[PDB]
């Protein structure tokens, strides 16, 4: 993810101010909300029939964190993701069998969950920089 | 296929935008030309800086037009033809596109309405954009 | 959204196809599987080796719901309701996978219509074949 | 493109078979056919109404041939997309600002096409190395 610094200057102050454990589980929950196929991958996690159900479901926040977990790592390691998500990647690819498209939408969501929690201060210019970074991690998890 | 719920969800979020359509419409615009690079080939004939009065009334034309399907949820087809035919046939949009707009309109409203970006807020309005947009590609 | 010359370019290729429908959907299933490998993880309980009676069979039911929708293409969310309702509610099928089984049976048909696969013919069976996925993603 | 040798078997032998002449020349016309936003990367190649237009239209042939010539390249290098195709990904993606998607749908329409040609030749196994060949050259494009 080519970030220039103005890009890294805005992603990170942001990140600085996410609360690390519930932001993951916020945005791993919406989405088995908002797009409903990705519970196949999280059928052992209980309760999925409504979103209260979703969101307020442990095994749901409890991952959430792990991703956001690997998601702040990646942040880290801007200049070099591949590396980084190497492990994750034979992962989700050849062991869980995920289509590359649902790593966009869940950065997607990321991003929704973001604006929510930050509301006027996500600007179009920090939204930017943050639409780099989630699709340099998918591409990152689809090698 | 909207369902009773995601019609009164779709309602409710813009009764909550109210008068601030236009405005918001303007910004997605915005969120989706920094977000979305490509997407601005679209409008080599629009200023698309800050503040651009061309963007402004753009998201202005944007946000009636979402406003109208909303008001005629049930007959979406009849009601955006006039624009289906625009989009598809005039102007090529790829359909891909309609994926980022509808993103950053959904960032938009996200940032814009703390209380009723609900999970089930966002699963509806999704919804809609996607029949919105299925509806504008339409005519191929 | 169909065109009388869809229609009669897809009822043709569908014509020409004839009593191999059962058939091509199985092979277009084999392509699938094959270029396609994440595709396998819905079909666990499946033997999905060549020649797999499964395969074939599950390739018959494939090319008779095809048909099913192309003799109804005028009302085929009706047509299809049943088939929506077990793809998104219980399969959980990502919609992803839809586009790749469009391309498999179109690959299919060029593979056995020299002939009948023209541009043109081509063009309206992939937005045939969009529509039916339309449908069957219609219920999330 | 971490192709097997059986998979570059199956590439290589049907490819030599191919007369690059038409081939590129009909992926391209049949790709601005069955998706037409395409055609607006291409409205000063002329006549595009129809079909037989784009088909029978000699820009579009012209240029499919460059196309195909792009990607016997790559077939060569094929551990090596990346700097092959350095070139063409800023002109596509700086220059010209095309989606990523829509080398994804060249790749599918040029597999149509092999099909077409090659008819029962073109068997699920050499379809879907030939998937491999697209994938790999889209991703290096989109870079
Ligand atoms: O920006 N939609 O025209
Ligand atoms: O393989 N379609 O069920």
């Amino acid at each position: 993810v080519h970030l220039t610094p103005e890009e890294k200057s805005a992603v990170t102050a942001l990140w600085g101010k996410v609360n690390v454990d519930e932001v993951g589980g916020e945005a791993l929950g919406r989405l088995l909300v908002v797009y409903p196929w990705t519970q196949r991958f999280f059928e052992s996690f209980g309760d999925l029939s409504t979103p209260d159900a979703v969101m307020g479901n442990p095994k749901v926040k409890a991952h959430g964190k792990k991703v956001l977990g690997a998601f702040s790592d990646g942040l880290a390691h801007l200049d070099n993701l591949k590396g980084t998500f190497a492990t994750l990647s034979e992962l989700h690819c050849d062991k869980l069998h995920v289509d590359p498209e649902n790593f966009r939408l869940l950065g997607n969501v990321l991003v929704c969950v973001l604006a929510h929690h930050f509301g006027k201060e996500f600007t179009p210019p920090v939204q930017a920089a943050y639409q780099k970074v989630v699709a340099g991690v998918a591409n990152a998890l689809a090698h | 296929v909207l369902s009773p719920a995601d019609k009164t969800n779709v309602k409710a979020a813009w009764g909550k935008v109210g008068a601030h359509a236009g405005e918001y419409g303007a910004e997605a615009l915005e969120r989706m030309f920094l977000s979305f690079p490509t997407t601005k080939t679209y409008f080599p004939h629009f200023d698309l800086s800050h503040g651009s009065a061309q963007v402004k009334g753009h998201g202005k034309k944007v946000a009636d037009a979402l406003t109208n399907a909303v008001a005629h949820v049930d007959d979406m087809p009849n009601a955006l033809s006039a624009l289906s035919d625009l989009h598809a046939h005039k102007l090529r949009v790829d359909p891909v596109n309609f994926k980022l707009l509808s993103h950053c309109l959904l960032v938009t409203l996200a940032a814009h309405l703390p209380a009723e970006f609900t999970p089930a807020v966002h699963a509806s309005l999704d919804k809609f954009l996607a029949s919105v947009s299925t509806v504008l590609t339409s005519k191929y």
